[PDB]
RNA sequence: GUACCGAGUGAUCGGUGGUGGAGGUAGAUGCAGAGCAGAUCUUGGUGGUAGUAGCGAUAAUUUGUCUUCAGCGGCAAAGACU
RNA sequence: AAAACAGUGAAAUUGUGUGUGGACCCGAAUGGAUCGGGCCCGUCUUGAAACACGGACCAAGGAGUGCACAUACACU
RNA sequence: AUACCACACACAAGGGAUCGUUUGGCUCCUGGGACGAGGAAGGGCGCAGCAGAGAGCGAUAUGUGUGGGAGCAGCAGCAAUG
C-alpha cells in the first residue's frame, strides 16, 4: 500500500532494477555462452518476501 | 564361391544334408520384448518347460552333440584359423590339407593385397578373397 | 628422465596450465622459427611473430605461399597472413587463421620496441655463455 | 472450517528483515531473530554440521583476512615514504 | 533440404512441405487419406464442397463413437464428419501447386496427387486445476506435412 | 549401430554390404563396484483408452459500420440488468 | 534440483509403401482349403490356469562385501 | 476385410541408450596452520560508453612506484606521451 517505511522501499526499488533481459549486444561477443536470464521473476509467479 | 576340400568332395552334400537347423530360443521371448532370444534355464516352480510336459518346447542337452569327426566343419570342408599378418600363413604350411584362412575384418586394403600375394604362392585358401577389395 | 619433484607430469595438469595462461606466459605461446639467414644477422633462434613481420607458410591448405602477418588473435591463439582465405557463397572472402608454429619468419619488422627486445635477448645468453 | 476458507484470514505478518543477518527473521513481538539470535551478544547454535558450514569464513569475500596473508608475505614493508619511522622500531 | 519419403523424378512432378503446423493430426490424417489418387482440380473442387457443408470426410481410423450422415453413402460407409480447419490448410497448399506447376511449365490439367503424408511433430505443453487440489495435462498436438502429384502418362 | 549369411548342445563367436569418422584386439596371468523380467523397485521417455469424457450456476442479446486480417476488438443505434 | 560435445543416434511408440495373417508357440506339409499337441508367468504352499497376491510398455541403474579372531582342507 | 487389428522389411517421424572424449570429483602423502576496538567474520547498497546475473572494486569505485612490453574478444573509440 502508499505507506511504506525507508527499509521496504530500497528492497522495492532494488527489485525492480535487476527484472530485466540480456542487453541484445552481449550475445556477439565471442566468449559468451548464456541464453536467457534465468534470475528474472514475474510479480504473477512468485513473492518477494519484502513483507 | 565354389570350393571343396578335395578329401571329403564325394562325402560334403551327405554331410551338409545332415547338419541339424534347430533353435533353442528362451521361453516366452515371444511374449513380451524385454525377454531376448538367448538361452537361460527355466528355475520356477510351475514351468510346464522345466517339467517337460507335452507340447512345451525342447531344451538343449549333451544328447545333440555332433559326431567328433563333423565337427566345426564349414560347409566347404575345411576348420578355419584367423590371420593379421604376412607372418600368420607361415603357420599353416604343414596344416593346408584340412585348414583354411580368415582375414579378420580390420585389416585394411593395403595390407590385404600383401596377404593375398603370399596365399597364392604359398598354396593356402582364403575364405574372404574377395572382401572390400572388389572396387 | 625427470629428477625434480616440484614439476608435475599429469595429463590434467599440463593442460590446464597451457589454456589459462596470461601475460608474458600468453606470449611464449606465439612463437615461430627464424629462417637460416636470418640467425646469422642476429643471436636470436626464435620470436614472437608481430603485424607487419613476413612469412612462409610450412604445413597445411595454403604451404609455399609467402605474406605480410595481418592480425595476431590471443584469445583463440591464431595468425592471420595477408592472402589466406576462404570464399562463401556471397563471395565475401574470410581470412582464415594459422596456428604460429606452422609458420617460419623471412623478414622482421622493426616498429617500435622491437630492437630492444631482440638486445635484452642476446645479452641475456652472453651472461651465461662466456662464464 | 479448517481447510480453504481459514486461509482468507491470514493477512498479518509476524517476522521482518534482521539487521544482523539479512534473513527475514526477526519476530517484532518477542524481540528477537529466529536465525542469529539478535539482539543477543554471540551469534545462534545452529541446528547441524550440514547447516552451519553454508555461513562460514569463506562462503563470502573474506577481504580483510586476504590482505592481511599478502602483507605477511611481503614481510609487512608498510608505507615507503614512512620506512625511517619502521626501522627505529 | 528435406529428404520426402518416395523416390519420384524432379522434372514432371511438383512438391511441397511443411514443418510444425498446428492443425490438429488426427484430424488431418482422415482428410489426406481421401484425396490421395485424385486429379488436382477434383481434389480442389470436393474440399470446396465440404467448406459448404454439401460433402463430407468420410473417417475409417479415427472414427470411434462418430456420427451417421447420408453424406458418407458416396464412399460406401455411414460415418463422416466436417474438420473446416484442418480443411481450410490442406485446400491453400494444393492451390500453391498449381501455381508452381503452370509456373513450371507443365499443364494445369492430368495432375494427380500420387503422394501425401502427416507426421506427429512434438507436444506443447499445457495445464488444467481439478478437483481435490489436483493438476492435469492439457497438451496440443501438431503435425508435418509432404505432398507430390505427378503428370500423367496417359 | 543396422540388415543378411556361416560356426557351437549352449552361454556366445566370426564374416559380408550400407551408416559412422578416430581408435582397437588375440594368448598367458593379476585385481574386482563383474552378467536381470519381476522387488505396489529408482530415474527418464512413450502407449491403449480417445478426437472420447468434458469445456455452458449468475443479467441476454440483435443490427449496421470500420479496422483486424479476420478479435461478439472499436464506434453508432436498439433491447436488458445490478 | 536439472542441464557436457551445435559427434554417433538403439528400443518403446507413429505415418507411408510393399508383402503375410486373424492372439500366439512347438512338430509336419500343400498350387490350395490346414492337421496333431499346448490354459499365464514369477511366488509362498500338502496342493495354482485359478473367483490367491505382484506385473500397461521400452532403456539405463539395481542385492553374500571388507576387517579381526580361532578352524578343516588344497598348494609352497 | 477395399479401408479395421496384428506381424515382417525399406523410407520418413519420436526419443536420447551405446561407443569414442573430459580445464571436474575422490583417496593417500608432504607443507601450512597466517582474524578482530588500527572495527573482524557475515549481511546490504553503489561503481562500466553501450551492462541483467556472476567476477572485480569502494564516491581516489583501473590512483602511485618498481620489473617487464603489444595490443584492448562484439560495435564504436583508445594505445611506445605505454
Ligand atoms: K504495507
Ligand atoms: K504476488
Ligand atoms: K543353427
Ligand atoms: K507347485
Ligand atoms: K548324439
Ligand atoms: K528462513
Ligand atoms: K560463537
Ligand atoms: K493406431
Ligand atoms: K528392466
Ligand atoms: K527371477
Ligand atoms: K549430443
Ligand atoms: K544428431
Ligand atoms: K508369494
Ligand atoms: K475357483
Ligand atoms: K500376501
Ligand atoms: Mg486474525
Ligand atoms: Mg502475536
Ligand atoms: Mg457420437
Ligand atoms: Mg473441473
Ligand atoms: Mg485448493
Ligand atoms: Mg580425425
Ligand atoms: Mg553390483
Ligand atoms: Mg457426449
Ligand atoms: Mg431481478
Ligand atoms: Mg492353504
Ligand atoms: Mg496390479
Ligand atoms: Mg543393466
Ligand atoms: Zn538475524
Amino acid at each position: 500500500g502508499s505507506i511504506k517505511t525507508r527499509r521496504i522501499k530500497v528492497q522495492l526499488v532494488s527489485a525492480l532494477k535487476k527484472n530485466r533481459c540480456i542487453p541484445q549486444w552481449k550475445r556477439a561477443c565471442p566468449g559468451f555462452k548464456q541464453q536467457y536470464n534465468f534470475t528474472k521473476r514475474s510479480w504473477k509467479r512468485k513473492t518477494l518476501k519484502a513483507c | 564361391m565354389d570350393i571343396v576340400n578335395p578329401s571329403l568332395s564325394k562325402v560334403i552334400d551327405i554331410i551338409n544334408k545332415g547338419k541339424s537347423k534347430k533353435q533353442f530360443k528362451r521361453f516366452q521371448s515371444w511374449r513380451v520384448k524385454r525377454v531376448s532370444e538367448s538361452w537361460r534355464k527355466p528355475r520356477g516352480i510351475d514351468n510346464r518347460m522345466r517339467r517337460k510336459f507335452g507340447g512345451a518346447p525342447d531344451m538343449p542337452g549333451i544328447g545333440y552333440k555332433k559326431p567328433n569327426a563333423i565337427r566345426f566343419l564349414l560347409p566347404n570342408g575345411y576348420r578355419k584359423i584367423m590371420v593379421a599378418c604376412v607372418k600368420d600363413l607361415e603357420a599353416l604350411i604343414s596344416l593346408n590339407s584340412f585348414y583354411c584362412a580368415e582375414i579378420r575384418h580390420a585389416v585394411g586394403s593395403k595390407k590385404r593385397i600383401e596377404i593375398l600375394e603370399r596365399a597364392e604362392e604359398l598354396g593356402i585358401l582364403v575364405i574372404n578373397k574377395e572382401g572390400k577389395l572388389v572396387k | 628422465m625427470k629428477f625434480n619433484k616440484n614439476v608435475t607430469a599429469s595429463r590434467r595438469k599440463n593442460r590446464k596450465a597451457h589454456f589459462t595462461s596470461i601475460g608474458l606466459e600468453r606470449t611464449k605461446l606465439m612463437n615461430a622459427p627464424l629462417s637460416k639467414d636470418l640467425k646469422e644477422e642476429y643471436g636470436i633462434k626464435r620470436i614472437a611473430v608481430r603485424p607487419g613481420d613476413m612469412v612462409k607458410v610450412v604445413s597445411g591448405e595454403f604451404k609455399k605461399k609467402e605474406g605480410v602477418v595481418m592480425k595476431v588473435n590471443r584469445h583463440d591463439i591464431k595468425i592471420e597472413v595477408e592472402g589466406c582465405f576462404v570464399q562463401k557463397e556471397d563471395g565475401k572472402k574470410i581470412n582464415k587463421g594459422i596456428h604460429p608454429s606452422n609458420l617460419r619468419i623471412i623478414k622482421l619488422s622493426m616498429e617500435k620496441d622491437r630492437a630492444e627486445i631482440i638486445n635484452k635477448k642476446v645479452e641475456a645468453m652472453k651472461s651465461e655463455v662466456k662464464a | 472450517s479448517k481447510g480453504t476458507p481459514s486461509n482468507g484470514k491470514k493477512n498479518k505478518r509476524n517476522h521482518t528483515t534482521c539487521c544482523r543477518c539479512g534473513s527475514v527473521s526477526f519476530h517484532k513481538q518477542k524481540g528477537k531473530c529466529s536465525s542469529c539470535a539478535y539482539p543477543e551478544k554471540k551469534m545462534k547454535k545452529m541446528q547441524n554440521r550440514k547447516a552451519m558450514l553454508k555461513k562460514t569464513t569463506g562462503t563470502g569475500k573474506m577481504r580483510h583476512m586476504k590482505k592481511e596473508r599478502i602483507s605477511r608475505r611481503a614481510g609487512y614493508p608498510g608505507n615507503p615514504i614512512l620506512k625511517e619511522i619502521r626501522n627505529k622500531i | 533440404a528435406h529428404k520426402y519419403s518416395c523416390d519420384i523424378s524432379e522434372a514432371t512432378s511438383v512438391r511441397s512441405q511443411y514443418n510444425n503446423i498446428k492443425i490438429k493430426f488426427k484430424n488431418t490424417r482422415e482428410v489426406c487419406n481421401i484425396i490421395k489418387t485424385m486429379e488436382l482440380n477434383k481434389a480442389i473442387a470436393y474440399l470446396n464442397d465440404v467448406l459448404r457443408f454439401k460433402k463430407c470426410i468420410p473417417v475409417f481410423r479415427f472414427a470411434k463413437k462418430c456420427g451417421r450422415t447420408p453424406q458418407a453413402k458416396e464412399f460406401g460407409t455411414d460415418k463422416g464428419k466436417w474438420p473446416v480447419k484442418s480443411v481450410a490448410f490442406v485446400k491453400k497448399m494444393l492451390e500453391d501447386l498449381l501455381v508452381e506447376a503452370e509456373k513450371k511449365g507443365l499443364g494445369t490439367s492430368e495432375l494427380v496427387i500420387k503422394h501425401i503424408q502427416v507426421n506427429q511433430a512434438p507436444k506443447i505443453y499445457g495445464r488444467k486445476h481439478g478437483a481435490f487440489g489436483r493438476i492435469k495435462p492439457y497438451n496440443k498436438s501438431p503435425s508435418h506435412i509432404e505432398v507430390i502429384a505427378v503428370k500423367r502418362e496417359h
